[PDB]
RNA sequence: CAGGGCGAAGCCAGAGGAAACUCUGGUGGAGGUCCGUAGCGGUCCUGACGUGCAAAUCGGUCGUCCGACCUGGGUAUAGGG
RNA sequence: CCAGUGCGGUAACGCGACCGAUCCCGGAGAAGCCGGCGGGAGCCCCGGGGAGAGUUCUCUUUUCUUUGUGAAGGGCAGGGC
RNA sequence: CUGGCCCUUGAAAAUCCGGGGGAGAGGGUGUAAAUCUCGCGCCGGGCCGUACCCAUAUCCGCAGCAGGUCUCCAAGGUGAAC
């Protein structure tokens, strides 16, 4: 076996020196040092925990680089909550003000019977 | 009885802390390793995330209850007398 | 109360034990009356409540568990909801 | 002159009591030997049972 | 002839308060037309705990009745509190358990925590893991109110200062016994160094002054001034009795 | 780099302003044209050898054509 | 911060019992748990050395080795302090 | 004469671009220790071909060495949900 | 992936991002603003560090001193095993 070494002055094994084996063209075993793994966007409703869907998931510098379409989906809310908190949204929003218009009519009869 | 006849889960803490402790640590180490059963999702998830805080598995609430159960007493019969108290006062 | 007149329908008459499948009979209005219990969502309830007022179909609020529902519906498991769809002798219905 | 030696113990020579070291546990743990058999017999019951040999009942 | 260990705790910068990780002050959203008037409402986020507290806090979202924009606070958690409940807050709330109320509102008996000694501090009485303190009675003028503390004293207070309705979540912290020296030094490694703490007597009479001896013994009685200098004034400051 | 696909596509990137030094290798049977541009270096990989000398005759306006061997 | 030992809760079957539950066979992998490398320590020979390799080292034997463990850099506390 | 700030899928979502400020909400940066299991890799191993070696008193289709593809794209495995 | 343990719950900020909202902009029947631009083309990235030892002879112990000094990689055999 080749033993191999560092690349960079840096000889600490940290969340920096990350590393990983390649086989050159030379057939010389070297270390290439990946990036950290990036994480996809949490939903803004805060209680799904699962990372959305339809994002790439990566280091937050590089989403200077993406396109737009890599960074959300084509939704209401899209790229920052779940669609299983959005379709609540819809209908929580709805009956919120529809019981404000029965409330406002139990309202106006309280007030027309008195 | 069976791998044991009477210390269950402070077997853990084998010969030590002399037996009248590991007795009494006994009925709490069981009350919070305990999983009690959701009273929103009644799904059996209440697990005790840290001091006082009760998280539910499956509908990811979280609840301010007692340091190693679910509920004191001393918050149940309080949140009993004061409940009366306000249908008492305005009525 | 309602564990006798239940008891008799799950055995009698026909029904539907959810969501998603009592939602889709009031949507066709073969449903006349949707069974919530309390630890319903109460977006859950107030969804159906008005989704079955618009069928003009009886709600009621069984004071319940989710699980004090299944035992009562000789099921063995958790029904949040429930709609019935016939009865048998039951008067469930008024 | 390993690799002569390796073939013998495919025979099972130099295996005896005398030339053992490790307890039995850590020659071959028994830990080991449900996720070898358990997933054995389970990969039968799930062939068995898409085969309509047994029942779900039968098979659960 | 030392600086004995005690006068030490003052210059801090070891024994200094390890408050790196702490969520927050745990406070109680000063006052305006909303409390003063009205009955401002809110929903609960979360019940993070913080450490070196044995009660859990919990961010509870107003949103500002004046910009847009949404203020968060942290709430000392009243036992029974849960995500998503909504807590009302100010002189027109109703009392259940969450509700921030006015002491002079609430009738006597009721059951109360976070409590503030003068109006306005934003909640300083009864707050630890899980104490409460009941309001006793009212006086209509004067504007003032009597409540028992958990130490068991009884106070008087102006009618104006405002206090969470309920119990501090979290009860019973002191049940279960610590139980081995590591749970020890893990616990007070949240709150700051005061650990293994040295008895006197183990300590050369220049250290402290229960030190010396060729045995291990007091030599002067434990009981001392209230008005004594810093250094001596150790062991039973000021006892009125001592003995069980 | 990039492997383009159809033969009329790099006839298009060929004849680019910032083109130059298209490159023929002979990989017995994948005769490559790897035509150098300032980002990328455009590839095609033909598979019938005769098409490949048909495309020979194609680079339009004098290129740098180096055989590479 | 090798490799092993003991084997806690939880769980599964099987068996008894009327019920409470109790037996038996597994699983499972808890612990300021045991042996024991690395590491950190320094018991005993009252060994070596004792104008030394060394202004405190060196051998054999030893203690501990998932926790009140060991460490690198940054930062704080300064003389009756 | 009006219309035209992109289109597809029932939905998860898809498409190469798809108008837009002050302000607001959220995410990423952004997390302990330990156990178990699975996937990938490098290395280790075994069977068999090449090439060059070693031994050949006798025996050994022998023993030894070596037997490759980077980032960045493009496509599809196999993991996870 | 999925667990256990905690009276221990285990970092902040630059930087970047999506979304809400929708003030405003656009040309008037082929164009126009716009492209969190898709492809492509042009120009630029200054300043300081960068030898070698890293240790039973390049560091500290008055020395080429059995002392001390933070890491990375890490084959065959036997064996349970670094
Ligand atoms: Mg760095
Ligand atoms: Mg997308
Ligand atoms: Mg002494
Ligand atoms: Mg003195
Ligand atoms: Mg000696
Ligand atoms: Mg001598
Ligand atoms: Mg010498
Ligand atoms: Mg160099």
């Amino acid at each position: 076996v080749q033993r191999l070494t560092y690349r960079r002055r840096l000889s600490y094994n940290t969340a920096s020196n990350k590393t990983r084996l390649s086989r050159t063209p030379g057939n010389r075993i070297v270390y290439l040092y990946t990036k950290k793994v990036g994480k996809a966007p949490k939903s803004a409703c805060g209680v799904c925990p699962g990372r959305l869907r339809g994002v790439r998931a990566v280091r937050p510098k590089v989403l200077m680089r993406l396109s737009k379409t890599k960074k959300h989906v084509s939704r209401a809310y899209g790229g920052s909550m779940c669609a299983k908190c959005v379709r609540d949204r819809i209908k929580r929003a709805f009956l919120i003000e529809e019981q404000k218009i029965v409330v406002k009519v139990l309202k106006a009869q309280a007030q027309s019977q008195k | 009885a069976k791998r044991t006849k009477k210390v269950g889960i402070v077997g853990k803490y084998g010969t030590r802390y002399g037996a009248s402790l590991r007795k009494m640590v006994k009925k709490i180490e069981i009350s919070q390793h305990a999983k009690y059963t959701c009273s929103f999702c009644g799904k059996t998830k209440m697990k005790r995330r840290a001091v006082g805080i009760w998280h539910c598995g499956s509908c990811m609430k979280t609840v301010a209850g007692g340091a190693w159960t679910y509920n004191t007493t001393s918050a149940v019969t309080v949140k009993s007398a004061i409940r009366r108290l306000k249908e008492l006062k305005d009525q | 109360s309602i564990n006798s007149r239940l008891q008799l329908v799950m055995k009698s008459g026909k029904y539907v034990l959810g969501y998603k499948q009592t939602l889709k009979m009031i949507r066709q209005g073969k449903a006349k009356l949707v069974i919530l219990a309390n630890n319903c969502p109460a977006l859950r309830k107030s969804e159906i409540e008005y989704y079955a007022m618009l069928a003009k179909t009886g709600v009621h609020h069984y004071s319940g568990n989710n699980i004090e529902l299944g035992t009562a519906c000789g099921k063995y498991y958790r029904v949040c909801t429930l709609a019935i769809i016939d009865p048998g002798d039951s008067d469930i219905i008024r | 002159r390993c690799r002569k030696n390796t073939l013998a113990r495919r025979k099972g020579r130099h295996m005896g009591i005398g030339k053992r070291k490790g307890t039995a546990n850590a020659r071959m743990p028994e830990k080991v030997t449900w996720m070898r058999r358990m997933r054995i017999l389970r990969r039968l019951l799930r062939r068995y049972r898409e085969s309509k040999k047994i029942d779900r009942h039968m098979y659960h | 002839g030392r600086v004995i260990r005690g006068q030490r705790k003052g210059a801090g910068s070891v024994f200094r308060a390890h408050v790196k990780h702490r969520k927050g002050a745990a406070r109680l959203r000063a006052v305006d037309f909303a409390e003063r008037h009205g009955y401002i409402k809110g929903i609960v986020k979360d019940i993070i705990h913080d450490p070196g507290r044995g009660a859990p806090l919990a961010k509870v979202v107003f949103r500002d009745p004046y910009r847009f924009k949404k203020r968060t606070e942290l709430f000392i958690a009243a036992e029974g509190i849960h995500t998503g409940q909504f807590v009302y807050c100010g002189k027109k709330a109703q009392l259940n358990i969450g509700n921030v109320l006015p002491v002079g509102t609430m009738p006597e008996g009721t059951i109360v925590c976070c409590l503030e000694e003068k109006p306005g501090d934003r909640g300083k009485l009864a707050r630890a893991s899980g104490n409460y303190a009941t309001v006793i009675s009212h006086n209509p003028e004067t504007k003032k109110t009597r409540v028992k503390l958990p130490s068991g004293s009884k106070k008087v207070i102006s009618s104006a200062n405002r206090a969470v309705v309920g119990v501090v979540a979290g009860g019973g912290r002191i049940d279960k016994p610590i139980l081995k020296a590591g749970r020890a030094y893990h616990k007070y490694k949240a709150k700051r160094n005061c650990w293994p703490r040295v008895r006197g007597v183990a300590m050369n009479p220049v250290e402290h002054p229960f030190g010396g001896g060729n045995h291990q013994h007091i030599g002067k009685p434990s009981t001392i001034r209230r008005d004594a200098p810093a250094g001596r004034k150790v062991g039973l400051i000021a006892a009125r009795r001592t003995g069980r | 780099p990039r492997k383009i696909e159809e033969i009329k596509d790099f006839l298009l990137t060929a004849r680019r302003k910032d083109a130059k030094s298209v490159k023929i290798k002979k990989n017995k049977d994948n005769v490559k044209f790897k035509v150098r541009c300032s980002r990328y270096l455009y590839t095609l990989v033909i598979t019938d050898k005769e098409k490949a000398e048909k495309l020979k005759q194609s680079l339009p306006p004098g290129l740098a054509v180096k055989e590479l061997k």
